């Protein structure tokens, strides 16, 4: 999803 | 034209990789920890880690391996930059000067080739015959290891399989042989290829392609007694060989994915394994013997040893010692015992190293009501979550503040030989002397017998053997601990006045202007010794019994008036050794000697504030290194202090500086004080372990802080904070957090550990009813945090499957109350994006968290800012400007619409806006026309944004997925129905760092203009500033000179490293000056420094000062 991506882009891969 | 200057205010703290081996000495154990661009070099000890060498590089390290071929002494290092920079390193000492060399290097990328899943895999064959690289999707790169190949020429071989997951080389195979897990429409498989480099072919591996699980993600190769491949997936572990196959699925490992591994015993019997949980597993293979060939395997079982910070990197060291490389938390040193304790943990933490970790969000907050700013970063993730309070400079704890104008010195004193709790202190006054004896915490000024109170005291220390000393203008008087009067006395045999003085226990050197005398103290009497005259007038002296003697001092040194010099000498014989001639026109004001762990130091301070450092040997009495620093612009008084085991040097000035110890080096950093004139250690029964201070007027006392420039607090949250806000009228932080919970047997969720929201001092959940129509679920929270205590005042829990995305703390319209406003979204794994969400306006009272007003939205609330008493939210792709009625309710007005997914917003004061997701940035104007939006200008490049900040009315700074910074500004040309519509990219740059957050603020203050801090994923804290036209043109140039003079580590071009880089293009960087490289100047040899300056004017030793005024923006 768009958000499951956005709490992982703030952390790194 | 956009002139910009970036600086690393704090190096990246995330460990990205680490390795062990003998890189320093063939009989040494090394820990090689790569950060992003940094590379820490350690040697292992009984304690743990002796630091050895820390260097940066021009690139993100992505591969780091140690290897040692035949015909080589010690191990060499192989590094590969993310910009495809190969290079072979070697450690080389010339005795005391340490060097890392470049044995080979080249650039190993190809024009063709999609970079793949899991990214770069680099691997070296066991025989050191080659270096195998899976840079690209579908090809395999070989760097054929020869004695030649100093430019690492590499051939590629075609791969039939275009999706590899992990690859190793296998021990005990005829040729070089690889082993890998690939993917295809049938699923996951294992395969081997024998790599003959003669024919540049792939041939066929030693055993037939078998089948691994639909989650296999690690190949572990195994050494000489065994051979074979251990393959790790989820919920299963397999061992592969010729036709030997072994497998086990222990329920323990199912729970979470084993991410990182490491061999413990060389014979490959015991391995370590990391989890997302932070669980430390022990992979043990069972030895089985047929006795006439080699050794086989019976089985292999997995034991849970305990708990670590979420391990990204893993390495066993000497004895039980395991270094844990964390990315989401603090790296650490960890001991493996044989025996469990409480809760069954064979793991015992030894040391915990501060990682500022994934900086998700931060803000600048004073918290000291001064002028300086603390920074408070939401760091970590999951159990490692935390706030970090970053405070610049060493600070003072004050106890009493007595108003005495014109103090001239102070020394440690006691009125009883028994107690070492110094119950007295004598100060030098304005040509006078007043006693200060302590009834405890009571300041008492009386008279003391045998001490003159109408002359001016020069020294007053602790001469042992029952005595109290008072050197002054005329005589040097004496008192004892038996009678207390005139026990003895010394007078200059002419009636001439004493000038400079130095003294310890049983040793005194004075000066009468060029004249010298050496004294002694014994039971009750003052006895004079040798005498010699000197070239010019004595400006300063120092004597102290060092680490080779007990109360008496071997060698000596001074600095005098006319020649402006520093003299090395002997003590009883008074002879002259090797002086160090100094430049300048002002006296040397102070001179000293020190001792820490290993080394002896001779420091001299000048009159205009500058300071020179040299190394005086306790034996040889020879020169050392030369360099010049600035402190204040006033004279500097040098004293020595007690802190911890390392007892250090306090430099008194108008800009007070402390001199601790780093690795063997002496620290040199600011002290948060008005202005400091004279200072000493203490330990009274009213103020123990204290440091005494004086200036213009007013005394101060009390314990000193830490070391270093950056002080770090840490408030362990145990969950994961998403964003942070500071309501100062309320005196508390609002912080969005997130905890993961697990599906339970009844039908709900629980918790895995006590987090911040659970063990919160007071809580509340949501009651809204607006929605209808192996399982982990995130639970979200607003947290209220006291700024003084950093306890959790309150924790509000949001709805089920509702995530809280954004936070603001503002006053809206004519509402006198300040609020917390939280943007949210409803998430469920069918829809690619949210089509729901809320906007809640919270109010915090006496100590109460009130839900004031809610509002529904048909999409996620990504960010939101206080515009002009109006709330400006981005809702999935509509960007909408709310207003605040007297009703206490959010009502709409306008809303733009030309977005793909509006992720970020920033407001330039008046009426201006910015920012998108996969299409760079926009720029908007609010019109007090009809409250209507008008799209001013937009960037037309295709950037994948990650952070946006408006620098000034024109300069817009953007950050992006490919670690690149850029800057936009609006075109100011004619025909403005088109050229106005576009804003040009006036400055590109490769930070080499994923930028999460920008904001305004500085860590210092009460040459440049503006100041914008940024936090990154690797924990690096940066600083952007804007520049004046001339200052750029100078700096860009002197930046170009520096490249020629500074020898790059992997032999990497700095201009290449700094170049803008997406998959679909590369440009050289404009409008961007890394002061990191500019700061590289001040650590250059004077010969290679003069070079930089060959050519309104150009100097030589004036730039050395300009680069000073820069290292003071943080």
């Amino acid at each position: 999803q768009a958000l499951p991506a956005l709490r992982e882009r703030e952390l790194g891969s | 034209m956009s002139y910009n200057y970036v600086v690393t205010a704090q190096k990246p703290t995330a460990v990205n990789g680490c390795v062990t081996g003998h890189f320093t000495s063939a009989e040494d154990l090394n820990l090689l920890i790569a950060k992003n661009t940094r590379l820490e070099i350690y040697v292992v000890t009984a304690e743990g880690l002796r630091p050895v060498k820390e260097v940066g590089m021009y690139g993100k390290i992505a591969v780091m391996e140690l290897f040692r071929p035949k015909g080589e002494s010690k191990d060499l290092l192989f590094i590969l930059t993310a910009k495809y920079n190969a290079c072979i390193l070697e450690y080389k000492q010339s005795g005391e000067s340490i060097d890392i060399i470049t044995r080979a290097h080249g650039n190993v990328q190809d024009r063709i080739g999609r970079p793949s899943e899991t990214g770069i895999i680099g691997i070296i064959d066991p025989e050191c015959r080659m270096i195998g690289l899976r840079l690209y999707d579908g090809l395999f790169k070989v760097i054929p290891l020869d004695r030649d190949n100093k430019e690492l020429k590499a051939f590629n071989i075609r791969l039939e399989e275009l999706h590899v997951i992990d690859v190793k080389f296998l021990y005990g195979c005829q040729a070089p042989t690889i082993c890998f897990v690939y993917q295809d429409p049938q699923g996951r498989h294992v395969k081997t290829y024998e790599v003959s480099l003669r024919e540049k072919e792939f041939n066929k591996g030693p055993w037939k392609q078998e089948n691994v699980e639909a989650e296999a993600s690690m190949v572990i190769a195994v050494p000489e007694p065994f051979g074979g491949a251990i393959i790790i997936g989820q919920e299963s572990i397999t061992y592969h060989n010729g036709d030997k196959y072994l497998a086990i699925a222990p329920p323990i490992i199912k729970q979470s994915t084993i991410v990182c591994h490491n061999r413990v015993d060389p014979n490959g019997s015991r391995y370590l394994l990391g989890d997302m949980e932070g669980r430390l597993f022990m992979l043990l293979l069972e030895k089985e013997e047929q006795m006439d060939g080699t050794v086989t395997l019976k089985d292999l079982r997995v034991e849970l040893l305990g708990e670590t910070s979420i391990a990204e990197c893993l390495t066993y060291l000497d004895n039980g010692v395991v270094f844990v490389g964390s990315r989401l938390g603090d790296s650490q040193l960890v001991k493996l015992n044989v025996d469990s304790n409480e809760q069954g943990s064979y793991v015992v933490a030894m040391e915990t190293f501060t990682n500022l970790g994934p900086i998700v969000d931060m803000c600048v907050v004073d918290l000291e009501r001064q002028g300086q700013g603390q920074l408070v970063t939401c760091s970590g993730a999951f159990k490692e979550g935390s706030l970090r309070i970053i405070r610049n400079g060493i600070g003072i704890h004050e106890h009493a503040s007595i108003d005495l104008p014109g103090i001239k010195g102070l020394w440690p004193l006691r009125s009883d030989p028994n107690r070492e709790t110094y119950d007295t202190l004598v100060l030098s006054f304005v040509g006078q002397t007043r006693v200060l004896m302590l009834n405890g915490e009571e300041v008492e000024e009386t008279e003391l017998m045998g001490f003159v109170d109408d002359q001016q005291t020069f020294f007053c220390g602790n001469v042992a053997h029952q005595q109290l000393i008072q050197i002054t203008s005329a005589s040097v008087r004496l008192v004892s601990q038996e009678p207390k009067a005139l026990v003895s006395e010394w007078k200059e045999p002419q009636a001439k006045n004493i000038s400079v003085a130095s003294c310890n226990s049983s040793q005194v050197v004075v000066a009468v202007g060029r004249a010298l005398y050496y004294l002694q103290i014994h039971p009750q009497e003052l006895r004079q010794i040798s005498h010699t005259e000197m070239e010019h007038e004595v400006a300063c002296l120092d004597i102290t019994p060092l680490g080779d003697s007990n109360g008496l001092s071997p060698l000596c040194a001074i600095g005098l008036w006319t020649d402006i010099s520093a003299r090395i000498l002997k003590l009883p014989s008074f002879e002259l050794l090797h002086k160090e001639m100094l430049g300048g026109e002002i006296i040397p004001r102070s001179i000293l000697m020190t001792t820490f762990e290993s080394s002896h130091y001779l420091l001299c301070a000048l009159g205009d504030g500058a300071l020179f450092y040299f190394g005086l040997n306790i034996e040889t009495g020879l020169l050392s290194d030369r360099k010049k620093v600035t402190l204040g612009t006033q004279p500097t008084v040098l004293r020595t202090f007690r802190s911890l085991s390392t007892t250090n040097v306090f430099a008194c000035s108008d800009r007070p500086t402390v001199i601790y110890s780093s690795n063997h080096k002496l620290v040199f950093s600011n002290v948060n004080l008005k202005e400091v004139n004279y200072m000493c250690p203490l330990n009274s029964d009213g103020y123990p372990d204290s440091l005494a201070l004086a200036n213009n007027s007013t005394l101060t006392i009390g314990t000193i802080d830490e070391i270093q420039k950056l002080h770090i607090r840490t408030v362990p949250l145990y969950e994961s904070p998403r964003k942070i806000c500071y309501q100062e009228v309320s005196q508390c932080f609002g912080v969005l957090s997130s905890r993961i919970e697990v599906q339970d047997t009844s039908g709900g969720t629980t918790a895995l550990r006590p987090s911040a929201s659970t063990q919160a001092l007071s809580s509340s959940v949501s009651s809204s009813k607006l929605f209808s129509s192996g399982e982990e679920v995130e639970v979200h929270n607003l947290l209220i945090i006291d700024q003084h205590t950093f306890e959790v005042l309150h924790a509000h829990q949001f709805l089920q499957n509702e995530y809280a995305l954004s936070l603001v703390s503002c006053k809206l319209g004519k509402d006198p109350n300040t609020y917390f406003i939280v943007g949210t979204a409803m998430v469920y794994p069918e829809e690619a994006e949210p089509k729901q969400g809320r906007i809640v306006v919270f109010q915090y009272s006496d100590g109460k968290l009130q839900t004031v007003a809610e509002k529904e939205v048909k999409g996620a609330v990504y960010s939101m800012v206080e515009f002009n008493g109006k709330l400006l939210a981005s809702i999935n792709s509509t960007v909408r400007l709310y207003e605040w009625t007297t009703e206490k309710d959010v009502r709409t007005e306008c809303n733009h619409y030309n977005n793909i997914m509006a992720l970020y917003l920033k407001t330039k004061g008046d009426f201006i806006l910015v920012g998108d997701l996969m299409r760079s940035v926009l720029l908007l104007a609010y019109k007090p026309m009809e409250g209507n939006f008008e799209e001013i200008a937009r960037d037309f490049n295709p950037n994948w944004m990650s952070a946006v900040e408006i620098l000034d009315d024109d300069n817009f700074l953007g950050a992006e997925n490919a670690f690149n910074l850029f800057v936009c500004q609006k075109d100011s040309a004619a025909t403005t129905d088109e050229e106005r519509q576009h804003l040009q990219e006036v400055g590109l740059f490769h930070l080499g760092e994923f930028v999460n957050v920008f904001c305004h603020g500085s860590l210092v203050m009460q040459p440049t203009q503006g100041s914008v801090l940024f936090g990154t994923v690797n924990g690096m804290i940066g600083l952007v500033t804007s520049l004046s036209e001339s200052w750029y043109n100078l700096l860009l140039d002197m930046q170009n000179r520096l490249n020629k003079v500074i020898k790059s580590v992997g032999k990497i071009e700095h201009s290449f490293w700094r170049s803008f880089h997406t998959e679909r293009k590369t440009e050289p960087a404009t409008g961007f000056i890394d002061g990191d490289l500019i700061e590289s100047f001040l650590d250059i040899s004077r010969p290679k420094m003069q070079e930089v300056v060959a050519n309104r004017e150009a100097t030589a030793d004036d730039l050395i000062k300009v680069v000073e005024e820069l290292t003071r923006i943080h």
